[PDB]
RNA sequence: GGAACUUUACCAGAUCCGGACAGGAUGAGGAUUGACAGAUUGAGUGUUCUUUCUCGAUUCCCUGAAUGGUGGUGCAUGGCCGCUUAUGGUCGGUGGAGUGAUUUGUUUGGUUGAUUCCGUCAACGGACGAGAUCCAAGCUGCCCAGUAGAAUUCAGAAUUGCCCAUAGGAUAGCGCAUUCGGUCGAAUUCUUCUCUGCGGGAUUCCUUUGUAUUUGCACAAGGUGAAAUUUUGGGCAACAGCAGGUCUGUGAUGCUCCUCAAUGUUCUGGGCGACACGCGCACUACAAUGUCAGUGAGAACAAGAAAAACGACUCGAACCUACUUGAUCAAAAGAGUGGGGAAACCCCGGAAUCACAUAGACCCACUUGGGACCGAGGAUUGCAAUUAUUGGUCGCGCAACGAGGAAUGUCUCGUAGGCGCAGCUCAUCAAACUGUGCCGAUUACGUCCCU
């Protein structure tokens, strides 16, 4: 033999991560958002977060079989001892990794960076979110690269409070004059429930309650 | 005889040769504590997802 | 290893293929693969496993991903198709990833 | 007289917490003897290394940890009545295991 | 980046195709694969020949294009990191001022580490950065212990009073005398100590026949207190950049180079370690605030074993360690018997700096300082130890070095310095690094002379 605690704890972050890694490359084009894994007795349970879970579950659930299959040959699961879920982000503008996603393949069709950089922050700021801040960089003209970063609203730098606060994601485009590489940052709003917002107040802003 | 000569060295699985990143499968600068068998850069990307934080 | 496949061990890693829409094998050349085949268990070397789904992925009939030193191999319907017709299988003969 | 060990680990200490709290009502409510729950050391995991992922600048270094928070209640119950306690859906990340004490 | 092989990218050779696929030849009257023996050979390597067997349609033969590459180019790039830059900096909107570039905002004054605040004001409103947040450490509450302990009862066992040493000082005690973690005793009672999830606690809070004072923002001493100023130490850290580094982390990547006697890959052997020399960092010293020999009391962070494989039939073994033997005679070994998945075994973690009224040896000398170089024996890790792998033993010590010119590094309190220990690299090897605790100061608490 029984491994260690230790041992199991980073058995399992392992496994956690070379799952991510997995979906994140699998469903690089149905948007994927995050992946949670529930484990008992009976099976171990994978939620996967993604905004077109039409694609991700294919007809009767073929793409979702066979995304089972591979976790299932790859650790060796058993018969019936591994299920998975689609369940789809309640908004997809606040999601990093999502927009990120849909930054990459605006980029891939030829699109201008500042047209599709700009159409990201107006529909991030659409849905809610205090700020969004994306940069793209390398061979974005010519043979020299520059970087060019599109920012708009509030958006914390320092501190542990934006680890909670703000969301981000990169990615790599592969181009035919190179890579770029795209950035995108939401400043979460912060929400009385935990699903899109820390549920906290930020670390610095005092509130004084209304006499009755 | 050139099966039993392909790899003869490889399969004795002893020295930095036998071991590698399980992300990349790079042989140098390997960690191995807590049996994690991941490069130092590949840590680095990989730290939060396996549970790590920098804290202090 | 070699890559010199012998014909049993293909028609097995096309039938476990073709049954479970998906094969999953470790990127290391003196390693070994293993597979259900309705019951019991066979074992291909990886490095041929890996020569055969390069060969049906040079004919398109596979899709390929990789991640962390992992194939992650998946028929299309063109490979369902030829893996139908090369293992004398019935029209209705599915993998189980398309069973209801 | 069946003396059985629950041991409640995790890397969350917020998960850990909230999975003890609850088998202590739960086992309350069932009026079993209830020893714990103990609050056992917690480990920190620390891997430091090169921040640089070639080898120049300033020697600098990244310390990351991670934190074990483990629990361990003893309750004096059949193993029958431990398992309706153990019967509830628990956080993610959280590990609970069953033994009995020799 | 502590390279024996591997790693490895270099050198001398020798294998394999890991050239998918497509098109065209041959082709079950056989496309092809692999080999015993004898030669080739570094090879008891079918790598090639002689010789035939073997496997069968997977290959092989030719053209194209693919593939792989620690090949180039970091001056084509992504990502990351370093640095400018440890300081207090940065940017819109609208308004004002300029033909404009631009400027105000963003400020003369005081204050703060702070573009920190208070005032002032062609601005007003904001956004970052600073602060706040976060993580540890110090004090503390609740909760908690068959993985931490304590106290008290009985029961067992031990010392027990006259004693003053080879010369024997100084240093508490003067209703019930102490001691025994194997006494591998048995029961009650508890949380003081230990463990810890969320809390509490400190903020210029209180005072001044202080400073400064229209005010304000504040400062200095002293209280309170565990803690008295960003509590202490870290982490994070803006905007602009640099042709800084990385194509030797990646299935990151554009272009380009090689691609079947290969720059792919593997194997064998060398090299990365070579030494008239120069330079940066570290270790050990030059001794008596010492070296030996003995004895005592005594930490804290931490680490520990395996599979879709091997045997039994889920369990065992790998990893760490305790005890005992080896031992009717060196160390290092070698062996058993247990334990530990790690608050459970190691472990009451007997670290050494340190201490010793040890009545110990040495006595100012390159000397019992120093321990570099080198010689013989033996053991261990490994598939392999020669170019000593690494310990252990006896020798060498006559190798310099007796405190180091010009120059130069770091540092303000549990700090410098000194001392070890663990992790990490690791089959074996630490003078390295990352942490940890132990003994613990001098000096200043100032300035803008130098940078
Ligand atoms: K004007
Ligand atoms: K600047
Ligand atoms: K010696
Ligand atoms: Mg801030
Ligand atoms: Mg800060
Ligand atoms: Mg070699
Ligand atoms: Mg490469
Ligand atoms: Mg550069
Ligand atoms: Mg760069
Ligand atoms: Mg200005
Ligand atoms: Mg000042
Ligand atoms: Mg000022
Ligand atoms: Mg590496
Ligand atoms: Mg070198
Ligand atoms: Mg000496
Ligand atoms: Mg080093
Ligand atoms: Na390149």
């Amino acid at each position: 033999g029984p491994l260690s605690k230790k041992r199991m704890i980073i058995r399992d972050g392992v496994f956690y991560a070379e799952l991510f890694e997995f979906l994140k490359r699998e469903l690089a084009e149905e948007g994927f958002s995050g992946v949670s894994y529930h484990v008992t007795t009976l099976r171990t349970e994978i939620v996967i977060k993604a905004t077109k879970t039409r694609e991700v579950l294919g007809v009767n659930g073929r793409r979702i079989r066979e995304l089972t299959a591979c976790i299932q040959q790859r650790f060796n699961y058993k018969e019936g001892k591994l299920q998975l879920y689609v369940e789809r982000v309640e908004v997809r503008g606040l999601s990093a990794m999502a927009q990120v996603e849909s930054l990459r393949f605006k980029l891939l069709s030829n699109l201008q960076v500042r047209r599709a950089a700009m159409g990201i922050i107006r529909y991030v700021m659409e849905s809610g979110a205090k700020g969004c801040e994306v940069t793209v960089g390398g061979k974005i003209k010519g043979q020299r690269a520059k970087s060019m970063t599109f920012r708009d609203g509030y958006m914390i730098k320092s501190g542990t409070a934006h680890k909670s606060f703000v969301d981000s994601a990169c990615r790599h485009c592969y181009m035919r004059a190179g890579c770029i590489g795209v950035k995108v940052k939401i400043m979460l709003p912060g929400d009385s429930t935990g699903r899109n917002g820390p549920s906290e107040p930020l670390p610095d802003v005092i509130t004084v309650i209304e006499p009755k | 005889g050139h099966l039993d000569q392909w790899r003869s060295r490889q399969k004795i699985g002893m020295g930095k040769g036998a071991r590698c990143c399980v992300i990349c499968s790079n042989q140098k600068a390997l960690i191995r504590k807590y049996e994690l068998n991941v490069c130092r850069q590949c840590f680095r990307e990989n730290a939060e997802h396996i549970g790590f934080t920098k804290l202090r | 290893m070699s890559t010199y496949v012998p014909k049993p061990s293909r028609d097995n890693v096309y039938r476990f293929f073709f049954t479970e829409g998906v094969i999953a094998c470790k990127k290391d050349r003196m390693g070994t693969w293993t597979g259900t085949l309705g019951g019991n268990t066979f074992t291909v070397p990886c490095i041929q496993v890996m020569q055969l789904m390069r060969s049906l992925k040079s004919r398109n009939l596979i899709k390929e991903q990789y991640a962390w030193r992992h194939y992650y191999w998946t028929l299309n319907d063109e490979g369902i198709a030829y893996m139908r017709s090369y293992l004398h299988l019935a029209p209705s003969a599915m993998p189980n990833t398309q069973k209801p | 007289g069946q003396t059985v060990r629950l041991t409640i680990t995790s890397r969350n200490a917020k998960a850990v917490e909230s999975v003890t709290s609850q088998l202590l009502t739960r086992a309350r409510d069932e009026k079993v003897t209830i020893h714990g729950p103990v609050r056992l050391p917690t480990r920190t995991l620390k891997i430091t290394t090169r921040k640089t992922p070639c080898g120049n600048g300033t020697n600098t270094w990244d310390t990351f940890e991670l934190k074990i928070y483990k629990r361990i209640i003893d309750l004096h119950a059949p193993t029958e009545q431990v398992k309706k306690i153990t019967s509830f859906t628990m956080e993610s990340g959280v590990d609970v295991s069953i033994t009995i004490l020799d």
